[PDB]
Order: C-alpha cells, then sequence, then structure tokens
C-alpha cells in the first residue's frame, strides 16, 4: 500500500493525473490515497480476522 | 456622529441643520434659529461634520 | 443585491447612451433594391440597419465561394451557381434577425464552402 | 448557470483610432475581411477597442459557439453595440466590441464587468453546479413492472445541482415533471403545495433519520409532520 | 426564440385544458392529447411574426353540469397586465354574459390589477396565472396527492359524521398552488385522497381559509 | 499582451490617465492635479487575465535553495552549471488547481537556476 | 545563531526566524513565548558528545550542571515559530545513512519523543497501546486519586 | 384486485411492512397446538377459508358506523392489513402450504 | 464599485478612512510616494492594478491638512474648530496609531513605513502569493 | 517531515497496531483524531437537548380522544385515526406481502 500511494505520488508530481468528473486535482489525489489506505485497512483486518 | 450642531452666533445646541447637494458639490448649513447660512464646497467624502467645520473656519476667518 | 445593481447598472447605461446619441435619429432611408436584384425578398427590412447593398455584396462573395467550388470539383452546371447563391443568401436573411450576426454567419458559409472545395 | 467569464481566457480594451488599421496583424486583416464595405454608419462608431478571447476548450465542454455568445450580446445590449467575431476554424476564438457614438473607455470598462457576470449565456440563475451520475442503489433507479409483471430497475441518469429552481427546471424539455423533486421544502411549499411538503417533510425526516440504519415507527413521523403543516402553512418548531 | 416559444405556447395550451377538465369542464379527449405538430397545424409556428398571436389562444369553455357556467381563458400580449386590459376582459365578459374568466401572463401583473380582480370578486371571478405556473402541472408530481372539491352537501355530512365545527378542520390556503389550481375560494372544502403505509388508503379534508 | 502598468507625472509625480486626441486620435496619458501630457505607445490602457496563466518560475527566489526542511534530489541536474542536487515543492499558490507541480531550483551557490518538468 | 548559542548578547529565550520564501527575519525578545529545549545537529552529528554526559554523571562534584550544556552550544531552546524552521530528528537513528535518504539536512533532534506529555499523562504506562480518549480520562483521574 | 392496488402503494417492489398481527407465527403456532401432519389431507373445506376471512373482516373495525362516509373510513384503515389477511389465509394456501384442520 | 477599495480603521475613528488618505496625512501627498512605501518592486504590475481603485477613491484630498482634516471629521466627538480637528487627527496618527512604532514626533515614516508593510501583506494575501494566517497556530499567541 | 510530505506517514496513516504500539507521530495524530470526537460529544449534546425541548414544546397536548380522533389542546383534528390505522405503536411487527413481488 505504501509503494502504491508513492506510484500515485510520483504520478502525480509529473501531470500524469487527470481530475475525475466534478472534482479538481488535489480532489482526486486525495481519493487515490485514500482508496488505497482504505483498501489496506480492509485487507489486514480481513487477515486479522481470519 | 452627530448632524445636528450648536450655533456658532446663536449658541442654540443643535439648531443647525446641514444640507448635502452632491449634485452641485455644495454644502449649506442653515441654524433654525437665528437663521444664519453658509455655503460651501463638498467633496463625495465630504459630510456635515466638515460643512460645519468650513463654516467655523470662515466666521474665525471673517472675524480677523 | 444583485437585481438592485442589475437596475442601477441599466440606469447608468441607458443615460450615456443618451449622452452618445442624436437628440434625434437621423434615419437614413432604406435604399430600395434595383430591380435587377437577383436578392429574394430583397425588400424586406425584417433585420434593422441591414442595406440591400451589403446584401448583395454577400451574395457576390457566395458567387465567387460558389465558383471556386465549382471549378475544385468541376461542377457542370452554370445556373445553378445563381439559383443557389441566391438560395444561400435567402436561407441567412430569414434566420438571423442582426446585422453582425447576418455577415458572420455568410462568412461562415463561405468558409465551409471553401473548405468543402479544399477538400475535392 | 454559465455567464461570459466561464468562457473567457482574457480580455483588453486597446485604442483603435480607426477600425481599418489595428493594433494586431490577424485583427486587422480579419476585419478588413469584414470592413470590405460600410455596412454600418463610420461617424456612429468609437476608437475604444474591447477585445474579449474565449477558451475552446470550456465553449466545446458546454458546446457553445460565438454566435450563440454574440447573439446573447444582441439580446442584452442591442443595435447601440457593435460585435464582430472570427470563424471557429481560426487559431484563437475572439470577438471585438465598440460603441455608437462618461468617457468611452471607463464605460467599456462597466460594459465588460457586467458582460463577464450579469449577463447569462447557458443555464439557470442560482444553479451553481451540476452533477451527472449513473445511480447504483435502487432508491433512485427507474423501478418499472414488466410486461410479464415483475418490478424492474433500470439503471439510468440523475443530475444533482447545488441550488434549487424547482420550477423552472421542472418545466425544461426531456426532465421529468413527475419525480423531479428538491431537498429545499419551502421550495416544495411554494411550488407544489402544503400536502406536497408535507409528503416531502415526512421523506426528508426518514432520510435524516434512517442514514444510520436506524428505524423509527412511521406514526411518529407522520404526527410531527401533520403538527408541522395541518394549519395550512408551514408551522416551524420554534 | 420561435420554437422555443411554440413549445411554451402548447404546453401552457395543454396544461389549460388539463386544468379546464379537472374543474369540470367540458374538453374533447382530442384536444387533451394535441401533440406538437397539430399545435403547429391547427395555429401557427411563427409567434414572432405574429403566428400564432396570443389573441388567437383564447379558450372558452362550458360547465358539464350547466352550459350557462362558462370560462374563458385569455393571453395577453403585454408582458404585465395593467388595470386597462382588465377592463377590456371585463367588458367583454359582461358583453358575452360570461362570469369567470382566466388570464395567463408573461411576466407577471401590477399591484392595481390584482386590486381591481379582488374588487368585482362576487359579480365576476377572474383569475391570474403566470405560464411559468403553467408550464408543468403540478398534480401530476408524485408529490401531490389527488384533490377532490366537496359539495356543500358533502361538507355538512362530514361535519355532521365527526361533529366537527369548520374552524376543527386542517387548512388549505386559498394561494396554494393546489388551490388556485381548482380554483377554490374561502370556506369551500377539499378530499385529499393518499396512500399510507401503514393503512393503505388514507382521507383527510382541508378547509380553504 | 500582458498586464499594463501604470505611469506618473514627471511634475508632481502623480498616476497618470489615458486620454485620446480628439483633433488627432492618438492616445495621451494626462495628468488629473497638473496638466502634463505624454504620448502612449502601447496603445492598451487595460488587461484582464480570467484564465490566469502566469509564470510561476519568477516568483519563485533562489534562495529557496537554503531551506533546510524542503526535500532534495539527485536526479534533475541543472543545465546552466550542471549540479546535480536541486530542491524540489509545490506551488502552495492559491488560482492553482492543478498545483502539485513541482519547481526545482539549484543548489549550487550563485547560481539560483529554477526550472520545471 | 553563534551569538545565541556562546550568550554572548542574545539571551537563549530569544527567538530568531528567518522566512527564506519571504524576505523577513523576525527576532522576538517578548516575554509569554512558549519554548522547549533540543539537541543542536551539525553536518549530520549531534553537538552532544560522551564527554558531555560523563561531565553530567558527576555533576554533584564538578558542578556541571543543565546551564553548561546550553553554554556550551549543545542545546537550543526553540519556540513555535523558530521549530516552523527547524528540520527535526525524532531520535539520532534518523541521522544514520540509509539506502535511500529521507531529509539528511538535520538541524535539531529530540531528546526524548516522550517529553511530549504533560504530568499526569506521564503515569501511564505504556500509553502508546491505548486508544487516545483513555489517556485523556487518566490524565483526570490521576487528579482525582487517593495518596 | 388487492395485488394492483398493492402496486400502486408500493411502487418499490419492497414487501417488508408493519402490520397488527403476525400471520405466519400464528399458522406455525395453530399448526404445534393442534398437531397437523403436513402429510395428510386435510378436512379443512376451501369454502370455510373464504367465508371465514369475510366474516373475519367484517369483525375487525377502526371506524364504526353503517353510514358511507364511515363504511370508507373502516375500508381505508384496514385496507393493508385486509389484504395481507386475504393473501395469506388463501383457500389455496391454506389447502397445499399450511394444511390447517 | 468598479474596483476593490482598501480602507483602514484607526483607533477612536468610527468611520473607514481609504488609505492613501492616512499616508497622506501622514505627510505622503505625491502617488509615487505612497506607491514606493507599499510596493517595493515597480515592475510587478499585478500589484499596481490591485492598489488603483483605492488611489482612485481618494485623488481629491491631494493634500496634507486635508487629509487631516477628513480624520478628525470621520472622529466620534466633532471639534467645532477645524485647528483642534487637524491637531486631534494629528494627535490620534501619532500617538494612538502603531504605538509599537514610535510614540515621538518626527516618526512619521517609520509609521508610513510599517502601513505600507500591512498594506503589501494584504495585497500578498488578495492575490494568492502568500498563505492566509492560522489563529490557532500557537506561535501566533502568548 | 519534509515539506510537501503526502505520503501516509506524514499525512497520519497508522500503521501499527494498539498491541504493537504506535511512533510518537503517530500517537499525536491519533490523540488528535480523538480529540475530534471529544469535542463532538460536548458540543451535540446542548444542541440535540435544544431540538428536544422545542419537539416537546410544540407537541406536548396531543393525543388521542374517545371518538378514535388524534387532536390538540385547542380541540382541532389533527389527525382522524392515529398513524392512519388507528393502532398502537408497541404491537406491530414487520411482515412481507406475498403478492407484491
Ligand atoms: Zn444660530
Ligand atoms: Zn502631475
Ligand atoms: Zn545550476
Amino acid at each position: 500500500a505504501k509503494q502504491d500511494v508513492i506510484e500515485v505520488i510520483e504520478k502525480a508530481h509529473n501531470n500524469e493525473l487527470e481530475p475525475t468528473p466534478g472534482n479538481t486535482l488535489r480532489q482526486t489525489f486525495e481519493n487515490q490515497v485514500n482508496r488505497i489506505l482504505n483498501d489496506a485497512r480492509d485487507k489486514t483486518g480481513s487477515s486479522a480476522q481470519k | 456622529l452627530e448632524t445636528q450642531f450648536t450655533c456658532p452666533f446663536c449658541n442654540h445646541e443643535k439648531s443647525c441643520d446641514v444640507k448635502m447637494d452632491r449634485a452641485r458639490n455644495t454644502g449649506v448649513i442653515s441654524c433654525t434659529v437665528c437663521l444664519e447660512e453658509f455655503q460651501t464646497p463638498i467633496t463625495y467624502l465630504s459630510e456635515p461634520v466638515d460643512v460645519y467645520s468650513d463654516w467655523i473656519d470662515a466666521c474665525e476667518a471673517a472675524n480677523q | 443585491r444583485d437585481e438592485a445593481h442589475k437596475r442601477e447598472w441599466n440606469l447608468f447605461y441607458q443615460k450615456q447612451m443618451q449622452l452618445r446619441k442624436g437628440k434625434d435619429p437621423k434615419i437614413e432611408e432604406f435604399v430600395p433594391p434595383d430591380e435587377n436584384c437577383p436578392l429574394k425578398e430583397a425588400s424586406s427590412r425584417r433585420i434593422p440597419r441591414l442595406t440591400v447593398k451589403a446584401r448583395e455584396h454577400c451574395l457576390r462573395l457566395l458567387e465567387e465561394a460558389l465558383s471556386s467550388n465549382r471549378q475544385s470539383t468541376r461542377t457542370a452546371d452554370e445556373a445553378d451557381l445563381r439559383a443557389k447563391a441566391v438560395e444561400l443568401e435567402h436561407e441567412t436573411f430569414r434566420n438571423a434577425k442582426v446585422a453582425n450576426l447576418y455577415k458572420a454567419s455568410v462568412l461562415k458559409k463561405v468558409a465551409d464552402i471553401h473548405r468543402a472545395s479544399k477538400d475535392g | 448557470h454559465t455567464t461570459l467569464r466561464k468562457v473567457t481566457a482574457n480580455t483588453a480594451i486597446y485604442y483603435d483610432p480607426n477600425p481599418q488599421s489595428t493594433v494586431v496583424a490577424e485583427d486587422q486583416e480579419w476585419v478588413n475581411v469584414y470592413y470590405e464595405m460600410p455596412d454600418f454608419d463610420v461617424a456612429r462608431i468609437s476608437p475604444w477597442l474591447l477585445r474579449v478571447e474565449l477558451d475552446r476548450k470550456h465553449m466545446t465542454d458546454r458546446k457553445l459557439t460565438m454566435e450563440q455568445i454574440a447573439e446573447k450580446i444582441n439580446a442584452g445590449f442591442g443595435d447601440d453595440l457593435n460585435c464582430i467575431f472570427n470563424d471557429d476554424n481560426a487559431e484563437k476564438l475572439v470577438l471585438r466590441i465598440r460603441i455608437m457614438n462618461m468617457d468611452d473607455d471607463v464605460f467599456l470598462r462597466c460594459i465588460e464587468s457586467n458582460m463577464l457576470t450579469d449577463m447569462t449565456l447557458q443555464g439557470i440563475e442560482q444553479i451553481s453546479k451540476v452533477y451527472m451520475h449513473l445511480p447504483q442503489t435502487d432508491n433512485k433507479k427507474k423501478i418499472i413492472i414488466t410486461e410479464d409483471g415483475e418490478f424492474k430497475a433500470l439503471q439510468e441518469w440523475i443530475l444533482e445541482t447545488d441550488g434549487v429552481s424547482l420550477m423552472r427546471v421542472l418545466s425544461e424539455k426531456d426532465v421529468d415533471p413527475v419525480r423531479t423533486t428538491s431537498n429545499d421544502i419551502v421550495e416544495i411549499f411554494t411550488v407544489l403545495g402544503i400536502e406536497a411538503v408535507r409528503k416531502a417533510l415526512e421523506r426528508e425526516l426518514y432520510h435524516v433519520i434512517s442514514f444510520d440504519g436506524s428505524y423509527v415507527n412511521y406514526r411518529h413521523l407522520a404526527l410531527l409532520c401533520d403538527t408541522m403543516t395541518c394549519r395550512g402553512h408551514l408551522m416551524a418548531i420554534t | 426564440d420561435d420554437e422555443e416559444e411554440t413549445y411554451r405556447l402548447w404546453k401552457i395550451r395543454k396544461t389549460i385544458m388539463q386544468l379546464c377538465h379537472d374543474r369540470g369542464y367540458l374538453v374533447t379527449q382530442d384536444e387533451l392529447d394535441q401533440t406538437l405538430e397539430e399545435f403547429k397545424a391547427q395555429f401557427g409556428d411563427k409567434p414572432s411574426e405574429g403566428r400564432p398571436r396570443r389573441t388567437d389562444l383564447t379558450v372558452l369553455v362550458a360547465h358539464n353540469d350547466d352550459p350557462t357556467d362558462q370560462m374563458f381563458v385569455f393571453f395577453p400580449e403585454e408582458p404585465k397586465v395593467g388595470i386597462k386590459t382588465i377592463k377590456v376582459y371585463c367588458q367583454r365578459m359582461q358583453e358575452e354574459n360570461i362570469t369567470r374568466a382566466l388570464i395567463v401572463v408573461q411576466q407577471g401583473m401590477t399591484p392595481s390589477a390584482k386590486q381591481s380582480l379582488v374588487d368585482m370578486a362576487p359579480k365576476y371571478i377572474l383569475e391570474q396565472f403566470l405560464q411559468q405556473e403553467l408550464l408543468i402541472n403540478i398534480t401530476e408530481h408524485e408529490l401531490v396527492p389527488e384533490h377532490v372539491v366537496m359539495t356543500k352537501e358533502e361538507v355538512t355530512e362530514l361535519l355532521a359524521r365527526y361533529k366537527l365545527r369548520e374552524n376543527q378542520l386542517p387548512r388549505i390556503q386559498a394561494g396554494d398552488p393546489v388551490a388556485r389550481y381548482f380554483g377554490i375560494k374561502r370556506g369551500q372544502v377539499v378530499k385529499i385522497i393518499r396512500p399510507s403505509e401503514t393503512a393503505g388508503r388514507y382521507i383527510t379534508y382541508r378547509l380553504v381559509q | 499582451p500582458g498586464f499594463v502598468g501604470i505611469r506618473f507625472c514627471q511634475e508632481c509625480n502623480n498616476m497618470l490617465y489615458p486620454k485620446e486626441d480628439k483633433e488627432n486620435r492618438i492616445l495621451l496619458y494626462a495628468c488629473r492635479n497638473c496638466d502634463y501630457q505624454q504620448e502612449a505607445d502601447n496603445s492598451c490602457i487595460y488587461v484582464n487575465k480570467i484564465t490566469h496563466e502566469v509564470d510561476e518560475l519568477t516568483q519563485i527566489i533562489a534562495d529557496v535553495s537554503q531551506d533546510p526542511t524542503l526535500p532534495r534530489t539527485e536526479d534533475h541536474p541543472c543545465q546552466k552549471c550542471g549540479h546535480k542536487e536541486a530542491v524540489f515543492f509545490q506551488s502552495h499558490s492559491a488560482r492553482a488547481e492543478d498545483a502539485m507541480r513541482l519547481y526545482y531550483v539549484c543548489t549550487a551557490p550563485h547560481c539560483g537556476h529554477r526550472w520545471t518538468e | 545563531r553563534k551569538l545565541r548559542r556562546q550568550m554572548d548578547i542574545i539571551v537563549s529565550e530569544v527567538s530568531m526566524i528567518r522566512d527564506i520564501r519571504e524576505r523577513e527575519i523576525r527576532i522576538y525578545t517578548d516575554a509569554g513565548r512558549i519554548c522547549r529545549p533540543l539537541l543542536i545537529v551539525e553536518k549530520q552529528k549531534l553537538l552532544l558528545k560522551k564527554r558531555h554526559i560523563d561531565q553530567l554523571k558527576e555533576r554533584e562534584y564538578n558542578n556541571y550542571s543543565w546551564q553548561d550544556l546550553v553554554a556550551s552550544g549543545v542545546v537550543e531552546y526553540i519556540d513555535t515559530l523558530e521549530e516552523e524552521t527547524v528540520m527535526l530528528a525524532m531520535t539520532p537513528d534518523d541521522l544514520q545513512e540509509k539506502e535511500v535518504a529521507y531529509c539528511s539536512t538535520y538541524t535539531h533532534c529530540e531528546i526524548h519523543p516522550s517529553m511530549i506529555l504533560g504530568v499526569c499523562a506521564s503515569i501511564i504506562p505504556f500509553p502508546d497501546h491505548n486508544q487516545s480518549p483513555r489517556n485523556t480520562y487518566q490524565s483526570a483521574m490521576g487528579k482525582q486519586a487517593m495518596g | 384486485e388487492d395485488r394492483e392496488v398493492l402496486r400502486v402503494i408500493f411502487p418499490t417492489g419492497d414487501s417488508k411492512v408493519v402490520l397488527p398481527c403476525n400471520l405466519l407465527r400464528m399458522i406455525w403456532n395453530a399448526q404445534k397446538i393442534f398437531h397437523i401432519n403436513p402429510r395428510l389431507p386435510s378436512d379443512l373445506h376451501p369454502i370455510k377459508v373464504v367465508e371465514g376471512v369475510k366474516e373475519l373482516s367484517k369483525k375487525l373495525v377502526i371506524v364504526n358506523g353503517d353510514d358511507p362516509l364511515s363504511r370508507q373510513a373502516q375500508e381505508n384503515a384496514t385496507l393493508l392489513f385486509n389484504i395481507h389477511l386475504r393473501s395469506t389465509l388463501c383457500s389455496r394456501r391454506m389447502a397445499e402450504e399450511f394444511r390447517l384442520s | 464599485a468598479i474596483g476593490q477599495r482598501i480602507v483602514a480603521t484607526l483607533p477612536y475613528i468610527k468611520q473607514e478612512v481609504p488609505i492613501i488618505i492616512v499616508f497622506r496625512a501622514l505627510g505622503f501627498v505625491s502617488d509615487r510616494d505612497i506607491l514606493e512605501h507599499i510596493i517595493y518592486d515597480f515592475e510587478d504590475p499585478e500589484m499596481m492594478e490591485m492598489v488603483k481603485p483605492s488611489l482612485d477613491e481618494a485623488f481629491v484630498i491631494q493634500e496634507q491638512n486635508v487629509a487631516l482634516n477628513f480624520i478628525g471629521s470621520r472622529g466620534a466627538k466633532p471639534g467645532v474648530t477645524k485647528e483642534k480637528r487637524i491637531k486631534y487627527a494629528k494627535e490620534v496618527l501619532q500617538k494612538e496609531m502603531l504605538p509599537h512604532v514610535g510614540v515621538s514626533d518626527f516618526c512619521e515614516t517609520k509609521k508610513a513605513y510599517f502601513l505600507g508593510y500591512m498594506v503589501h501583506r494584504l495585497l500578498l494575501a488578495a492575490l494568492g502569493r502568500r498563505e492566509l494566517d492560522d489563529r490557532d497556530h500557537y506561535g501566533n499567541k502568548r | 517531515f519534509i515539506k510537501d510530505d503526502y505520503g501516509p506517514e506524514s499525512r497520519g496513516f497508522v500503521e501499527n497496531s494498539y498491541l504493537a504500539g504506535l511512533t510518537p507521530t503517530e500517537f499525536f495524530f491519533h490523540a488528535m483524531g480523538g480529540r475530534e470526537g471529544l469535542i463532538d460529544t460536548a458540543v451535540k449534546t446542548a444542541e440535540t437537548g435544544y431540538i428536544q425541548r422545542r419537539l416537546i414544546k410544540s407537541m406536548e397536548s396531543v393525543m388521542v380522544k374517545y371518538d378514535a380522533t388524534v387532536r390538540n389542546s385547542i380541540n382541532q383534528v389533527v389527525q382522524l385515526r392515529y398513524g392512519e390505522d388507528g393502532l398502537a405503536g408497541e404491537s406491530v411487527e414487520f411482515q412481507n406481502l406475498a403478492t407484491l413481488k
């Protein structure tokens, strides 16, 4: 998950990131980062549950 | 701020009324009691305080 | 608010126009088209401040555009050129309602015909 | 809602003493192509130019053309002004504004300020933004009954706005006038009446209560809404 | 500016036909289900040119209960209606013995014109409508339940059955959009039928005040 | 075009205002409190850039390369002097929505080269 | 900074802040500024050395106190405004070299991160293993305890 | 007809409703109390079901009175419950699903 | 109206006063000097365009005494004589406005510089060239 | 941290479990998070209390009458039958309509 967030940051820093409709660039970047981190949290929680 | 001022001539409190004719850039201050009248040029930043001021200044200058 | 400012702006505007307009409107009488005018409804005054001579000039430009299209594509008939130009001018007059918009539409049509001729 | 400012790249007020020769070669060539003959009166012209540059991106996004903008200028100001524009096949989208003869430059400044904000090219006022999405929840999907007699949910596009102009929006073509609604209950009362606002108030309160997944028996909500609407007007709980 | 105006006029006419039918006046099914093409055929297509003209859209209908009860619906060309045009309409209503009229205004109407409207109320009942209000039929919205105007005998039966005085019923304002749609005045009672998730159906009554 | 600056009267150092010659039809910059006049050459009295396409590199100052809290990179050498180390940061300025763009400054003293990628 | 670390003309309480992006240097000698001591970091090294620890161990005899650390320019008081311009290492482990350096330009180091806590929260054992509201609740219940 | 009315009342497909008497649990209780064997034919005449449901519907009143207003109000007040009762106590269901005596 | 006007509110003055009037009352009449105190880089046009409305609002009050006449006019208590008013205004500017800059005579240059710095900070905030200050930042507290 | 660090650690992602223990920065960020909830409680209490008082004062005298209508203190009819069905809310249950779907 940390490497994925790093990749998203690198994409945003090189202007290779496009805003989703109805969102500016910063909101899109925050959405992607929060998606990655929420998925990581859910996966780790599932592993702990198992 | 105050819009009614004491007249320098008759010393009647709040007896002076000020009219701002902005269209002609002139302020007219008149005492209701002693009927003394004074006219001064005014600007859009002017207020009844500055008309009352120009009147006091004109009085003191004329009384020299 | 905005509505109060919109009316105040209008008050500021009309008086400035009056200052910038004549006391009385020197109405230049509409020039009646010559009987040789190939412009449909040449006597119409639908579009204000539009002269028949301007329509004639625009139709001349349309004629040049159609001639360019024909010579590029080698169109056979010639009478169609005049009829097509007159029809285009009449359509433009029917659609538009202001002189500047009319002229812009005619120029756009000219550009379209030029591009079509370029295409072949 | 779309004003001119939402589609303009920049503006500028020049001093063109004669339209025959302008300050920019592109503008001069285009104008003299426009200025082939006297389609006007030369005396009733001012040398103060107002040049507006538009964004092709925004205009295409809204499917707008300089013809519509010029028509809007004509409607909002009339023939007292002079708006001309180049073809859309040019490098840039440009239009020039003049006046037929306060100073003319300050007047042009005032016109430009009003033209950018007050003049509207598209949309409804008070509606600042609109979101278009395909619902994934059945509460907003279109539920129909098939010829076989079964409930079927069809995914369809719905729009969500930031403002409320319910009466104007309901009258727009291709807008469903049966289901289109508002979350502003005072507007519902104004447009649809007291029974409509009763129902809408019930729905909004239910949404608020059940967002958490909690459940409250319907009769309590109904009693509150009836108390608020029984006198023919909206009675605030205050 | 022309096709949009034609569509607007067609929509206003359709809504007016629906309103007249709901109020008990005689209207043909073809008049109700008139397509835009039929509107352009019977009427004009270029309101800017003057065809159709708003004076050509005037409608006259007669009540089913009796032919003598008739209603006018004129559409003034003037965006704002003053007293003078109201007086013209009142004069022609006098001439034709018509006691009811609907007026559809574009921009609105002057306060003094409204005062005139309410001044001659008992003799003539002429109401006002913005065309923006008539561009859609609010009674077809899902939020609006079925409203039914009760007769005096029905109101008497209701008050006797529930042993109520008129002031004990729930209220609806005379300026309510549905009340204006049905043209009900103070003192009348409207019966509202709506579905309920607990009982299935529920009838409530509102007095016009 | 760009922004059009303001002029000051030579006689009383007050702001000059645009005026035209009705007889000659040329643009002039004339004082109000005084009667000084000047002949213009830009012929553009006003500009308003709605899109706000301004150069953020102009605002950056080379001194920022001395900030110990900025990150440093050895993968974007500058061309002016060839130094391999540089600091990078974001615009952090209003009127810049896609401001995640990075800006670079050479850390070599007395070079101060700013650039973007 | 040299003068303040030597305590010649500028007392330790004084704050000096340089805003590099701006072109302002702000110096504050006012009262009421909250500050905390931090270890000074040179190129990538603590100025605190083994000899300082040796001297402090015998502070009873050699009269070597905390004031001598401040006088030797090994520790510094930093207020919030100056903290805005500091590159702080949480522990000296941050000053070690890494395959990919994070900062490599540290100016200060924490004496110990547990000093962020107050008097009441300092008696909680393993507070970094609890939900924060529980630490907050203990911070009051400790004041209500009997002793 | 009840089904069409329900389709109008619940334009969505949500069949979950809040009603007084849990008919399914009552039928289960009746099955257990009277030792109903589902695997044998029942002695319950299907016409008995229809008439019994009609009388029961008459017996549960929310708005009393014989005038047309009272009758319509009573019909409305118990409409949903009566639809549920008729669709639960059907002769077909009573015969082939619940097998009550 | 058309542009964005900058107005300063001084202690013991119940109405806002244009900044240029305050600068004139401090003894800086020419627009060039005031702009030099407010704008340090004259090559920046955007800042210049942002200050024009303030100059336009106050272009008739071109004299120091007129400005001190104005400020005294906006005061809570109105003295009948202008001489007391310009003196009262001179008292307010010298003693009540920015005391930490100075409270003695011949300090008008320092006051002008600090007021110009304040206006410069306001302009930087307006142009988005500097972030707004945070009220909860503990460096802004004592 | 360095300036413009948008990574998980910088912006408050706690990658440790409570058993492992939080690092100092994670500890501070978690404290900020918890402070948020404490504040929310402390403010919502008064907001909700005022709302509750207003609701009660608005509906205090509404009650079921012996004719089974719901009326206020002024004897105005609020509902012709309580809940439109004339039933109390403690005796109803969730049930499914079998002929809807
Ligand atoms: Zn007097
Ligand atoms: Zn000068
Ligand atoms: Zn370099």
